[PDB]
């Protein structure tokens, strides 16, 4: 049957922490120290099978390490959802103030 | 197509020029008295 | 004060596609050229009755004699638009008549939306974009205008009914 | 029943349009029966409740707040931010008495539909096959004779 | 530039995009005006330019 | 309904201690806001950057603390990156760029204090208006 | 050379490079040293749009179509590397670039047949052993063909996807089960074929020229409605280097 | 924007906006790579700061990519906040605007003023010709009551 | 022949012609007859324009589902901009119909013809002995189609952004214009209603006063209007029972006597007010907009008190935000 992809995504974990694998780099802004820098390692370093393969990308320094695990408890994972990743829509979705 | 902008251009200074050489053709002189 | 009752007007009753408030201008705009143009022909269609430039002094007033070439201004228009007055009678009631009948009219309209009985949408064109979500005309575009502004103005316009429309439930186009 | 129609704002002669001809059938349909009370619900139990519709708009948004008129629960335009869709709050629907009596509705778009019903005020059942209606707002006698009326006057 | 469009583009007189064209041009008229100034001083209209 | 001393009170640095502005000086901050700032901050917004505002809590989570005096003071010294892994002075004005952002010349540390006790205090007496942006005018 | 001025308006620029007669020659690979892809290019000729048998399956063509839109369709700046494999064949990998142009194509009808010519994340391939290329030395693979709107797009009504309405508000008390398919946007993804065949090699420069041939799906409309399948047939430049 | 949202990692090069055209970089109806976006109108645009980013083909993804300088990134932000829109009262900005940054660019000054005074000296112009031409035949001060010239020419009706 | 030419001359310039087909006619006729022959044939039947340049094309005829009231040409591509864009500029008319190509050649023909219109305005007052500047009141309507046609479009960068040809199309002009400019609240806009309200205010009024005082002439049972007939010497009106009369209503020196001078008032006022309001969107096109008073009166410690310019600006917003829905990519309006 036909259904909003987008508005189901709402009902998992996306919706309710950082979708690592879909959330909008924007979002990493509510946490201290993740935005600029890490925020788009995270984006930038594809889809995670697990929260805790984030603390994997590659050349992350012992304090940013340490930062991504303070914070994993506000991040979820979930599919990839191609309705929120095409059109770079993780790096600009259209919304400012 | 390259030739409908030849005719367009040519029909549009045919009357171009019949309206120069309209006011041109002593056109003070077109009037009631003093002329 | 009364530029919001025109927004208002445009954005709850789509009041600007009513055929009353249409009549209406065409009344007011109408009556606005007559004007215009009966003075104007005037003016420029006056015999010369006195020796000067300002021609204002030369004027009889005391009757007599038509200040102005009645059958010069007749000619004029009869060539330039084809069709011309040939009756002051009739030319001045005329003027009565055009912008009082569209007022008449641009009242009519009200006292039906008064009722809220407006001419907000075309049946027909709702149908049609309902199945088809690709059909698009000046008109449905119009009607998401008026949405914005029932939306973002309602709750400051309407204090009464404490509305509280949460930022994510404001429609909005992409990026403004 | 009868009671429970009058609360319905297809009956409130402010809603319809001037050109939106015949009766009030050829709106929304022929009344069949009343659906029942529809209760909103979140996951905390808390009883939610819908903003109705005020007759001066043609369309309305479906928020859903507590008594104290707090926001609770919405139906969200852009979701990229959307803190209250009725999935993130696992709103449910219960109704009472009619229809739908005694039932309860949880996936997310069947409350939603209710919801954008409860806006204007007691769900009913229609027939819209009939009349071939269309589903919308036409106003009642009531209107159109004072219509007239305050035009000829 | 005179022969430019004065559409999208090529924009006719507005197009000018360089000190070189604004210099070497007012150079052209202030000789070119000047040229037309003594024309004037020695002489009268001519038969059209008259009956015009 | 004033701008009572109260509203006035905000914090000055990291360790809680507060700073009472006079109104002097708040009027000389939104003056001087406006004249540095406002051209993309006005009313608390970015508009070279909408992602980042100058809501209190906002530049609480920012990395260092810019919620307070000292903070403020320090970035339109030398400006950085919401982790503060970068220094940015080179696209944002600040007084180690003065030759390249000229109205900030002008500027003295008097001057400093007054911006950023502005910022503090505005979302102090307009609220939610503050940060948000237009779906607030 | 040309500079930009020297184009400007011209339509040039929406034409990929060329090699003249001469440059039939053949370009080396070491094998042993990495080479990618500088610029790939591909120019759109002609957009066949296969037609629907109507009820009656009969086989259906492709059928020419007029270009609406104008000269926007070329793919230009494509890049990534072109890796030897074990089997000694080159398949080339893109990571980024100018790789999409929405292109809209008119029918015999008056239907205007809207896709989003591309060749995203492609994987193109070539004939195992291949150690110069020579004249046409086939280059095959897939990409990716993602919805032609995206999420954030709002039909006439105010209905989206990642946003807009739920449903047809204009029709406030409709039954809504006929509405469905037009409510409920969905976002289309799917594959696609493509075929460089070289034409002009120019081991010299190490820049490669020919033609092309891709099929991929139109637009579904947020899926509206049935996507066209449409064929792409165009010319292709391409810069090897070592890097 | 497509300056920052690149330093945020995103492709400028392939970013597919809402209607599919290119939410940072787009063809122009001839085939150049402009800006996207409503700016789609204005690729006609040349200037400094801009045209170390353009190549024979228009916008070079490569020098986008990796050769725009501060100066340029400061320039652009300037340029940007200072737009030509404003209010009458001088209030910077969009018409929904608030009251803060008073400023009305001085090339809207000067073009509106201009256009007024060119404007009401074209009617000056079509004033005093009417006047001249009437002055000279002789009749800018009403028809002869004797000899009336539309009374001595036949009747079209 | 007295020498072909001389007799075309002659024609042309004759005074003898049912229709005055002047000198300006000579471009104005056929200029006139393009543009409404393509109009007619564009709003039956022309196909969807891509008016914004975002490949979402308008369709605005009849035949492809519009009535009269919300049927319309629509504006050039956005794509398009300033650029001149005649058929032979197009791969095909399948091209031109699809960008908007109509528009052009009907807005430029529509303008350059009406201004010739002006042009014989003049002409044909020369050639009758009459004064002219009738010609002049005409400057303040075609003033206005110059504005909403062309000024506003140079301004703004694009032709897409010029008014559209149809009803509905225009209330979209009207609404956007507004959200974008704060019309309402420009100073030009205002003295515009004044004429046009005024206008048809004092139509009613000179048209009323006079037609209440005209000689009896006619039967009890036989239309007033017959006691007048073409070609008369002495008036048919006693514009000194009139002046009695109106100069009772609100006092003596408040009203006229002098049929010329309140003939030039009667024709300046609204031709002086149009001429301001179409030096408003002559103006508003180069973005200098209406008074913004937002946020101006605020109270004791800072809060915001509003003024009903308030509750304007939020209507103002929700067009701002909903028109153009997938246009815009960027958080400035700046186009
Ligand atoms: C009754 C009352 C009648 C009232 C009639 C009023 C008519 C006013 C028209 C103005 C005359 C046009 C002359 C002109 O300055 O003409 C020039 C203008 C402006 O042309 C511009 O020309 C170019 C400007 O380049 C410049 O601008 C920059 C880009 O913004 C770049 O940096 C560039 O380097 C720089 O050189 C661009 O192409 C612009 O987009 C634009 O097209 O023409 C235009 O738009 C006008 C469009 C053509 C119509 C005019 C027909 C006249 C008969
Ligand atoms: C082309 C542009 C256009 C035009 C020509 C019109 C024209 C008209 N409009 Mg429409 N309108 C438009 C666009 C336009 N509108 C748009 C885009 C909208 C938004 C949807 C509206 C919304 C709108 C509304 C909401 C209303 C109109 C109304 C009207 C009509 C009446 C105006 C009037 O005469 O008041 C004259 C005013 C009076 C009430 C007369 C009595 C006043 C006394 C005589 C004055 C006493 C003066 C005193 C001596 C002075 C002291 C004052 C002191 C300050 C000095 C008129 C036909 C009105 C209407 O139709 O009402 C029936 C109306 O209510 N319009
Ligand atoms: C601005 C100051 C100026 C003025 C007021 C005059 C005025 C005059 N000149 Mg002089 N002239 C000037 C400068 C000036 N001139 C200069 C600088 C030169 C040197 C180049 C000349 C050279 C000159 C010559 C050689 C002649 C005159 C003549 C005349 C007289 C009649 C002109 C005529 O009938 O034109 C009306 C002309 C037409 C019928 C042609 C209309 C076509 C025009 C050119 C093109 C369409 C215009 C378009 C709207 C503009 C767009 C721009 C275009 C580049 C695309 C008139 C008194 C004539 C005369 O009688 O001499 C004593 C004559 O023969 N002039
Ligand atoms: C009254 C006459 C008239 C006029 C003034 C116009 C004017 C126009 N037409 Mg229309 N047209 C007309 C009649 C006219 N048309 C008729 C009857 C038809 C039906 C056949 C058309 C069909 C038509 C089409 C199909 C199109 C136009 C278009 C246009 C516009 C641009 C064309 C252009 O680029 O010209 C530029 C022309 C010139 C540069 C020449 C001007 C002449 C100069 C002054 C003469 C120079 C002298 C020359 C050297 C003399 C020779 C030497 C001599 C001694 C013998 C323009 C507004 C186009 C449009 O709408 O685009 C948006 C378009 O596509 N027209
Ligand atoms: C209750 C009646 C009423 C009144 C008194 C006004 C009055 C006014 N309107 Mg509003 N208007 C009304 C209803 C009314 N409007 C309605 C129902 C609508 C539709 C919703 C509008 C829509 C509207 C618009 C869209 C606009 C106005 C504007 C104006 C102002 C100028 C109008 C004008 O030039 O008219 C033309 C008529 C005349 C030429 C008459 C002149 C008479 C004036 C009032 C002076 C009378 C003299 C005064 C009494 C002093 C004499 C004392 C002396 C003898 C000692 C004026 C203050 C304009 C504005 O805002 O500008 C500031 C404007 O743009 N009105
Ligand atoms: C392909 C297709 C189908 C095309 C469709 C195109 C399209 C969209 C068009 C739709 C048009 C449409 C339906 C619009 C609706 C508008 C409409 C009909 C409004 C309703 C009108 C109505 C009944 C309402 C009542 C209000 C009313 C009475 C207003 C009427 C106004 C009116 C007719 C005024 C006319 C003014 C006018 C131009 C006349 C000038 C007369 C004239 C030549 C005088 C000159 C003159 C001056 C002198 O001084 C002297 C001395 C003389 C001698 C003299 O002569
Ligand atoms: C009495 C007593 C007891 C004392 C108390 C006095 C008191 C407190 C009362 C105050 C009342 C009050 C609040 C004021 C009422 C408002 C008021 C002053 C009315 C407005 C009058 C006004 C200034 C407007 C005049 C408009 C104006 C310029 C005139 C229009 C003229 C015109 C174009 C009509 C055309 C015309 C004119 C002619 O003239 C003739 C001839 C013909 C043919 C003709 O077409
Ligand atoms: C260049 C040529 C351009 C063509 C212009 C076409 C003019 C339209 C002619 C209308 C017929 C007029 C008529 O019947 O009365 C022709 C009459 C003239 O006949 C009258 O006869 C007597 C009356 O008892 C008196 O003598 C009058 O003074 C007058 O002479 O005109 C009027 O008096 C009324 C004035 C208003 C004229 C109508 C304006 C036209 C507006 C048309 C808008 C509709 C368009 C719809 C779009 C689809
Ligand atoms: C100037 C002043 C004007 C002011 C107008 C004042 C009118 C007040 C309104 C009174 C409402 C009463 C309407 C009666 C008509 C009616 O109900 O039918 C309304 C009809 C019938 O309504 C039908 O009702 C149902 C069937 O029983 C179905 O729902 C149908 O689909 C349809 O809606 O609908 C129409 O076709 C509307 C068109 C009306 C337009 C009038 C055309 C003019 C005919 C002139 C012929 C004269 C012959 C001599
Ligand atoms: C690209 C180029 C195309 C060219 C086409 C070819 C040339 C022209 C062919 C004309 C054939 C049709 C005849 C039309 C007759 C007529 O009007 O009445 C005939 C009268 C009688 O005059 C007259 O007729 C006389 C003879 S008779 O009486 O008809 O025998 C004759 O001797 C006298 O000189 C003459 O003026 O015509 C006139 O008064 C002269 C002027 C004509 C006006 C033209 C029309 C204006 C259009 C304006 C634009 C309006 C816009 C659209 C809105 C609807
Ligand atoms: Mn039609 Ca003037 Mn709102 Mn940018 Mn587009
Ligand atoms: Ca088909
Ligand atoms: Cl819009
Ligand atoms: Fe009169």
């Amino acid at each position: 049957e036909l259904v909003n992809v987008v508005d189901e995504k709402l009902g998992t974990a996306y919706g309710e922490k950082i979708d690592l694998n879909n959330t909008n780099i924007a979002a990493f802004i509510q946490y201290r120290g993740l935005y600029p820098t890490l925020a788009k390692l995270i984006v930038k370093n594809a889809p995670y099978e697990s929260v805790e393969d984030v603390l994997n990308i590659p050349g992350l320094t012992e304090r940013q390490k340490q930062i991504l695990r303070e914070n994993l408890e506000h991040f979820t994972v979930t599919e990839v959802e191609t309705a929120l990743v095409e059109g770079g829509d993780r790096y600009n979705n259209g919304l400012y103030k | 197509m390259e030739t409908l902008k030849i005719t367009v251009y040519i029909v549009v200074t045919f009357f171009v020029l019949l309206f120069v050489f309209g006011f041109l053709s002593g056109d003070p002189a077109r009037n009631p008295k003093r002329k | 004060a009364i530029f919001r009752f025109l927004l208002f007007f445009q954005g709850f009753h789509n009041w600007t596609l009513n055929p009353f408030h249409m009549m209406g201008v065409a009344g007011v705009l109408g009556g606005a050229l007559l004007c215009a143009i009966h003075g104007a022909t005037v003016e420029n269609t006056l015999f010369q009755d006195g020796e000067g430039a300002s021609t204002f002094r030369a004027f009889n007033p005391t009757q007599a004699e038509e200040t102005y070439s009645m059958v010069t201004a007749n000619r004029f228009w009869s060539q330039i638009f084809g069709i011309a007055f040939s009756n002051k009678r009739w030319l001045h009631f005329f003027m009565l008549f055009v912008p009082v009948t569209g007022l008449w009219m641009s009242a009519i309209g009200v006292v039906g939306l008064a009722l809220n009985l407006r001419s907000y949408d075309f049946i027909s064109q709702e149908i049609r974009a309902a199945e088809d979500p690709e059909f698009e005309t000046f008109y449905t575009k119009n009607l998401l205008l008026n949405e914005g502004i029932r939306a973002w103005m309602a709750p400051q316009d309407q204090p009464h009914e404490n509305f509280v429309f949460p930022e994510e439930v404001l429609p909005r186009g992409n990026a403004l | 029943e009868k009671l429970a129609f009058y609360d319905y704002i297809g009956n409130n002669p402010a809603k319809g349009g001037l050109f939106r001809t015949g009766p009030m059938n050829k709106g929304d349909g022929i009344a069949q029966a009343w659906k029942g009370h529809a209760v909103f619900r979140n996951k905390e139990g808390e009883e939610l409740f819908v903003r109705r519709m005020p007759a001066f708009f043609e369309s309305f948004p479906v928020i859903l707040t507590d008594k104290n008129g707090v926001v609770k629960a919405d139906i969200p335009f852009r979701r990229a931010e959307s803190k209250y869709s009725f999935e993130q709050q696992g709103v449910t629907v219960s109704f009472y008495g009619g229809e739908l009596n005694g039932q309860t509705f949880t996936d997310p778009p069947t409350v939603k539909s209710y919801a954008r019903k409860a806006i204007f005020g007691e769900i009913f059942e229609f027939d819209t096959e009939t009349l071939n209606s269309d589903g919308i707002f036409r106003t009642s006698p009531r209107g159109w004779f004072t219509f007239a009326h305050a035009v000829f006057a | 530039y005179l022969l430019k469009s004065p559409f999208g583009g090529e924009g006719w007189i507005v197009s000018v995009n360089n000190l070189e064209d604004v210099v070497g041009g007012h150079i052209w008229i202030g000789l070119i005006c000047i040229a037309g100034g003594i024309w004037h001083i020695l002489t009268t209209p001519f038969g059209w330019a008259r009956r015009a | 309904a004033e701008l009572t001393p109260e509203v006035l009170t905000v914090p000055l640095n990291s360790e809680g201690k507060t700073i009472t502005l006079t109104e002097k000086q708040y009027l000389e901050g939104k003056r001087l806001f406006q004249y540095a700032c406002a051209s993309c901050h006005v009313g608390g917004i970015t508009k070279t950057n909408p992602s980042l505002d100058l809501r209190t809590e906002t530049l609480a989570l920012a990395t260092p603390p810019r919620d307070n005096i000292e903070g403020l003071v320090d970035y339109m010294k030398n400006p950085t990156t919401y982790d503060g892994e970068q220094e940015i002075a080179e696209v944002h004005p600040s007084l180690r760029s003065a030759d390249i952002f000229p109205k900030m010349r002008n500027l003295t540390e008097k001057d400093l204090v007054a911006i950023a006790g502005h910022i503090l205090v505005e979302p102090k007496i307009l609220g939610d208006k503050w940060g948000g942006g237009k779906v607030y005018y | 050379t040309l500079t930009y001025d020297d184009i400007v308006g011209t339509g040039l620029a929406n034409k990929c490079p060329t090699l003249d007669d001469t440059a039939r020659g053949a370009y080396p690979i070491d094998s042993s040293q990495t080479y990618r892809i500088a610029r790939l290019c591909l120019q759109p000729t002609t957009f066949l749009v296969k037609e629907e048998p109507k009820n009656k399956r009969q086989e259906a063509e492709f059928v020419p179509t007029k270009l609406v839109t104008r000269e926007t369709t070329s793919l230009d700046q494509i890049q990534g590397e072109l890796k030897v494999n074990s089997d000694g064949s080159l398949t080339f990998v893109e990571e980024d670039g100018i790789d999409f142009q929405p292109v809209t194509v008119q029918m015999a009808g008056g239907e205007r047949i809207p896709l989003l010519f591309t060749v995203k994340n492609l994987v193109a391939s070539t004939q195992p052993n291949v150690t110069s290329i020579t004249t046409s030395t086939d280059f095959k693979g897939e990409f990716n063909v993602p919805s032609y709107r995206t999420a954030n797009f709002l039909d006439p009504k105010g209905r989206g996807l990642a946003s807009g309405y739920d449903s047809a508000i204009a029709l406030p008390q409709a039954k809504e089960e006929e509405l469905a398919r037009a409510n409920v946007k969905r976002f289309s993804l799917t594959k696609g074929q493509i075929s460089l065949n070289v034409a002009k090699v120019d081991g010299r420069t190490g820049e490669i020229a020919g033609t092309f041939e891709s099929e991929q799906l139109s637009d579904d409309d947020m899926g509206a409605h049935e996507p066209h399948e449409v064929k792409i047939q165009g010319v292709f430049y391409a810069s090897i280097e070592p890097a | 924007f497509l300056i920052r949202d690149q330093k945020l990692g995103a492709n400028v090069g392939s970013a597919q906006g809402p209607t599919g055209l290119g939410k940072y970089l787009m063809r122009s109806p001839t085939g150049e790579i402009i800006f996207g976006g409503e700016t789609m109108r204005f690729w006609d645009f040349r200037g400094p700061w801009l045209e170390p980013l353009r190549g024979p083909n228009g916008l070079d993804l490569n020098k986008i990519k990796n050769d725009i300088q501060p100066w340029q990134e400061r320039r652009a932000a300037e340029y940007m906040t200072h737009a030509p829109l404003g209010s009458l009262n001088s209030v910077g900005g969009v018409a929904t605007e608030i009251n803060s940054v008073n400023f009305v660019s001085p090339r809207s000054w000067l073009a509106t003023s201009h256009f007024v005074l060119a404007f009401f000296f074209l009617v000056g112009h079509l004033w005093h010709a009417g006047r001249a031409r009437a002055a000279a035949a002789g009749f800018e001060k009403g028809i002869d009551r004797e000899s009336e010239p539309v009374l001595s020419m036949p009747s079209l009706d | 022949s007295a020498n072909l030419w001389e007799r075309f001359c002659n024609w042309v310039t004759s005074t003898d012609n049912r229709l005055y087909v002047g000198w300006f006619g000579v471009i104005m006729i056929p200029t006139l007859l393009a543009a409404t022959i393509c109009f007619v044939i564009a709003f039956i039947a022309a196909p969807p324009v891509d008016i914004d340049g975002i490949r979402e094309p308008v369709s605005g005829s009849l035949l492809y589902g519009n009535n009269i009231i919300t049927g319309a040409v629509v504006p050039s591509s956005n794509a398009i901009g300033l650029h001149f864009y005649p058929i032979w500029e197009a791969a095909s008319l399948d091209e031109w119909l699809y960008n908007g190509g109509p528009y052009q050649l009907i807005i430029f023909h529509f303008l350059l013809g009406a201004s010739c219109y002006m042009g014989r305005q003049w002409e044909l007052s020369y050639r009758l002995g009459m004064r002219p500047w009738i010609c002049v009141a005409y400057s303040a309507p075609l003033a206005s189609a110059f504005a909403v046609f062309l000024i506003y479009p140079i301004g703004q960068g694009s032709f897409s952004d010029g008014m559209p040809l149809g009803i509905s199309g225009t209330f979209n002009f009207m609404i956007v214009f507004q959200a974008e400019h704060n019309i309402l609240m420009h100073p030009f806009h205002q003295l515009g209603v004044a004429g046009v309200f005024g206008g048809a205010l004092f139509c009613a009024m000179h048209g009323s006063l006079v037609t209440s005082s005209l000689i009896r002439e006619t039967t009890e049972t036989e239309s007033a209007n017959y006691g007048y007939k073409f070609g008369q010497e002495e008036e048919t009106y006693n514009i000194v029972a009139a002046h009695g009369y109106f100069g009772r209503l609100i006092f003596q020196y408040a009203s006229f006597n002098n049929s010329r001078s309140l003939h030039f008032f009667l024709a300046a006022w609204p031709v002086v007010g149009v001429w301001f309001t179409a030096l408003g969107i002559s103006t508003m096109a180069f973005n200098l907009n209406g008074f913004n008073f937002n946020h101006s009166v605020i109270d004791a410690k800072g809060n915001v008190i509003n003024t009903w310019a308030d509750i304007i600006n939020r209507a103002n917003l929700g067009m701002e935000v909903m028109h153009e829905r997938n246009a815009h990519n960027f958080p400035l309006d700046l186009a």
